[PDB]
RNA sequence: AUCCGUAACUUCGGGAUAAGGAUUGGCUCUAAGGGCUGGCAGCCGACUUAGAACUGGUGCGGACCAGGGGAAUCCGACUGU
RNA sequence: CGCCGUUCCGAAGGGACGGGCGAUGGCCUCCGUUGCCCUCAGCCGAUCGAAAGGGAGUCGGGUUCAGAUCCCCGAAUCCGGAGUGGCGGAGAUGGGCGCCGCGAGGCGUCCAGUGCGGUAACGCGACCGAUCCCGGAGAAGCCGGCGGGAGCCCCGGGGAGAGUUCUCUUUUCUUUGUGAAGGGCAGGGCGCCCUGGAAUGGGUUCGCCCCGAGAGAGGGGCCCGUGCCUUGGAAAGCGUCGCGGUUCCGGCGGCGUCCGGUGAGCUCUCGCUGGCCCUUGAAAAUCCGGGGGAGAGGGUGUAAAUCUCGCGCCGGGCCGUA
C-alpha cells in the first residue's frame, strides 16, 4: 500500500526543517542510496562508501565519484573533453 | 542464585577483560578470562574479501609457537595469496609474456619492412 | 594428561629415564595405569582384569609402584 | 580442432604445482568412470636447473643443471594450454596412469622424465620450458 | 489494556492517547493457532487469542503502576545550551 | 636564568651475512675468540607518555586469627638458554649393469636423492637457505534483525535429608561436580573446490538476497568448536548415615553424586545479514606467511648440511599485593 502521498523517503524527517527543504533533501536522499548497475560487471551492487567513493560488491571495485550521485554531470562532459581534446593533440 | 566477582583487579569491561563462565570440580560457577579471537591471514590480493583457509586462526604471537604446516598452505604463494587469485597471476604473467613476444616480432618485422 | 592405547608404548613409557612412579588404580569398570614423567602424565586404561595383572607384575625394576584406594 | 595432445607444454593452474611447466604424455578428452571429467597425464618440472654462466667451473654447473620432476594426471581446467610443444619422448611403458596404484611405479615414472627432461635441457634446445616463470 | 470513534488546521509528515463512548472480576467450557515418527495413524507441546454459559450487595487496570481536557492570543520554528 | 624548536641550517649508522688478512686460544684433531681491511645497510629522529588501549604464558582441590590464580597437593603452560644441546624421528637408503645363490638376498661399479599425497579446495610429524622485496596479524565506529552455544530460570520424574500432617497433601523446601592443556566428535560458518549447465526462471530469509562472471542438485575442503565424551578424574569435592582418634587428625568407612522436557524467557558470548554518516570510527611495539635464490651440504656412506616434528635438560631476577 502507499503509505506517504508526497514525503517518501523524507518521511524520516517528520514535520522537521521545513518543507521546501525536506523536499530538497528528498532528491539526494533517493540518489545517494540507489544500486546503481555496475559498468565492469554489470550487476546492480555500486552503492556509495562515503562521501566520492562508491563500491560494487560483485567485482569489487571501487570508483571515485560523485557526492550523491555516481558520475556527476560536470565530471561527464569534462571525460569528452578531455576525449576530444586528446585527438587534436596527436590528430 | 550464585553471583560472579572478578578475580583480578581490573574492575572495568574492556576489551581485555572478557570472561566465560565455567562449572569447576568443586561445583561452583566461576570465571575463566578468555583469550582474544584470533583472525585468518587476509589474501595478499587486497581483492578478495575472505580470509585464506587452511591456516590456523590465533592471534599474532601465537603463531611463533605453531609448526610451518599450519601456517601456509602447500602452494606457490600458499598462506599469502588465495588460489583463485594465484589462477589469476599464473595467466596473467604467461599471457602478457606472450603479448611481447607478439609486439616484438611486429615491432621487428616493420623494421625490417622500414 | 596423555592416554596411551596399547600396552607396548606403556611398556616403553615407562622404561624413560625421566619416568619418576606409576600409580595404579582400580575402578569397577577398569584398571588405570597412571606414569609421571617429567612433563605427562600417561595413563593406559585397561577393561581387562587379566591383563592387568600380566601389565603390574612386568614392569621395569626400580620404578616406584603405588596402588590407589 | 583439437590442440590438447602429447608433447604440448601446459602451465599447471591449481595445486602443489601451481605455476610450473609440465608437458602432456596422454591426453583424455571424453573422460573415464574414474574420471567423468576430461584431464590428461603430464609431466612436469618441480624444480627448474639453475641459471650457470661462465664463471662457474664444470663441478658447479653439473650440480646446477639437474631438475626434480613430477608426474600428474589434471583435470583439463587446471591447465593452461600454450602455443609451445616440446618432444621429449617419454617411455609409455613406465610414464602412464598405473603409476599411481604403487609409489614405486611413480619413482620410475619420475626418474624416467628427471634423465630425459636433463638430456633435453643441455642441448639448449626448449629453452622456455626450462625456465621458470615468474609471476 | 481491549473494541469503537476522532475536528479545526497542516509544511500532508502530523494534530492524535485529539475529543467522546463501551468493556474489564471469579469460575466452567468451546474454537483456532504446532513438532516428531511411520489428505492417514500414533505420540509429544507452549503460550496465546477469540467466543459462550454460570456467578457475586455493579464489585472487578479492586493494592501497586498509571496523560485532565478544549477554544484562543504573544514569543521562539523545532531537538540542543 | 634560558626560550623556540622535533626533522627543521646536521659528517646524525659503532651494525652485519659473507670475503681477505694477521694475533691468540681450547674438547689445539679443527674449530672459536679477538684486531685490521674489503663488502652490504633508508629509515629520517634521543627520550618520555596509559595499574581501563596494544601486550606470550595457570588452572583445580586444600589450607589461615588475619594471605593466597601467590602457600601446600595435583595437573599444565609461555619464554629464554644450552650445540659437551642429550635421544628418537625426518633428510634417508633408489635405480641400471656384472657376477654369486634355486631363490631369500651378498658383493663390484656407474648414476639419483634439500620429503610426499589429492583433478581441486587442500592434506600429511618434520620437511635447507642469507642480504633484499611483498603481504598478513596486532588493527577498528554506532545501531537493527535473526541464529548457535553456554550460565540462570522454568516443567515432569528418581534419590538423600528437612518441614507440615486437627483435616488434606504419592506433598513443600534444600541438594543432585568436573578445571587448564591434549585427543575425538557434535554444532555453527564459509565471498572454498569438483561434476554440470539453468526461462514454464529457479533457490531463499523475519528482512533480504543469490545465479551463464555458473543457480538448483549431488560429492568434497577448510575455520571456530567456550558444547559433549575422553586422559585429567575420583584418589578430589559435595550430599547423607555410621564409627573412630591426639581428640585443633587433608581421620576412617557405607550409599549417592540419576533421567527427561521446554522457552520472542533473562545474562554473557560466537556468527550471519543489514541500516547511518558533508561523522568512516588509533599508532606503535611484537609475531607470521610469501616471492627470490646468494649459498651450504655428501658422494652411495658409522652418509652430510639441515629440521617451525616427538621426547629430554637448565632458568625466569625487581616492584605492588592486608
Ligand atoms: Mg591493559
Ligand atoms: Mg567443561
Ligand atoms: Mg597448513
Ligand atoms: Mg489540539
Ligand atoms: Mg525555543
Ligand atoms: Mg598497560
Ligand atoms: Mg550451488
Ligand atoms: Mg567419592
Ligand atoms: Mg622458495
Ligand atoms: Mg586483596
Ligand atoms: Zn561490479
Ligand atoms: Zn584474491
Amino acid at each position: 500500500a502507499k503509505r506517504t502521498k508526497k514525503v517518501g523517503i523524507v518521511g524520516k524527517y517528520g514535520t522537521r526543517y521545513g518543507a521546501s527543504l525536506r523536499k530538497m533533501v528528498k532528491k539526494i536522499e533517493i540518489s545517494q542510496h540507489a544500486k546503481y548497475t555496475c559498468s565492469f560487471c554489470g550487476k546492480t551492487k555500486m552503492k556509495r562508501r562515503a562521501v566520492g567513493i562508491w563500491h560494487c560488491g560483485s567485482c569489487m571495485k571501487t570508483v571515485a565519484g560523485g557526492a550523491w550521485t555516481y558520475n556527476t554531470t560536470s565530471a561527464v562532459t569534462v571525460k569528452s573533453a578531455i576525449r576530444r581534446l586528446k585527438e587534436l593533440k596527436d590528430q | 542464585v550464585q553471583r560472579l566477582t572478578y578475580r583480578r583487579r581490573l574492575s572495568y569491561n574492556t576489551a581485555s577483560n572478557k570472561t566465560r563462565l565455567s562449572r569447576t570440580p568443586g561445583n561452583r560457577i566461576v570465571y575463566l578470562y578468555t583469550k582474544k579471537v584470533g583472525k585468518a591471514p587476509k589474501s595478499a590480493c587486497g581483492v578478495c574479501p575472505g580470509r585464506l583457509r587452511g591456516v590456523r586462526a590465533v592471534r599474532p604471537k601465537v603463531l611463533m609457537r605453531l609448526s610451518k604446516t599450519k601456517k601456509h598452505v602447500s602452494r606457490a604463494y600458499g598462506g599469502s595469496m588465495c588460489a583463485k587469485c594465484v589462477r589469476d597471476r599464473i595467466k596473467r604473467a604467461f599471457l602478457i609474456e606472450e603479448q611481447k613476444i607478439v609486439v616484438k616480432v611486429l615491432k621487428a618485422q616493420a623494421q625490417s619492412q622500414k | 594428561p596423555r592416554k596411551i592405547e596399547e600396552i607396548k608404548d606403556f611398556l616403553l613409557t615407562a622404561r624413560r629415564k625421566d619416568a619418576k612412579s606409576v600409580k595404579i588404580k582400580k575402578n569397577k569398570d577398569n584398571v588405570k595405569f597412571k606414569v609421571r614423567c617429567s612433563r605427562y602424565l600417561y595413563t593406559l586404561v585397561i577393561t581387562d582384569k587379566e591383563k592387568a595383572e600380566k601389565l603390574k607384575q612386568s614392569l621395569p625394576p626400580g620404578l616406584a609402584v603405588k596402588e590407589l584406594k | 580442432g583439437k590442440f590438447m595432445k602429447p608433447g604440448k607444454v601446459v602451465l599447471v593452474l591449481a595445486g602443489r604445482y601451481s605455476g610450473r611447466k609440465a608437458v602432456i604424455v596422454k591426453n583424455i578428452d571424453d573422460g573415464t568412470s574414474d574420471r567423468p571429467y576430461s584431464h590428461a597425464l603430464v609431466a612436469g618440472i618441480d624444480r627448474y636447473p639453475r641459471k650457470v654462466t661462465a664463471a662457474m667451473g664444470k663441478k658447479k654447473i653439473a650440480k646446477r643443471s639437474k631438475i626434480k620432476s613430477f608426474v600428474k594426471v589434471y583435470n583439463y581446467n587446471h591447465l593452461m594450454p600454450t602455443r609451445y610443444s616440446v618432444d621429449i619422448p617419454l617411455d609409455k611403458t613406465v610414464v602412464n596412469k598405473d603409476v599411481f596404484r604403487d609409489p614405486a611405479l611413480k619413482r620410475k615414472a619420475r626418474r624416467e622424465a628427471k634423465v630425459k627432461f636433463e638430456e633435453r635441457y643441455k642441448t639448449g634446445k626448449n629453452k622456455w620450458f626450462f625456465q621458470k616463470l615468474r609471476f
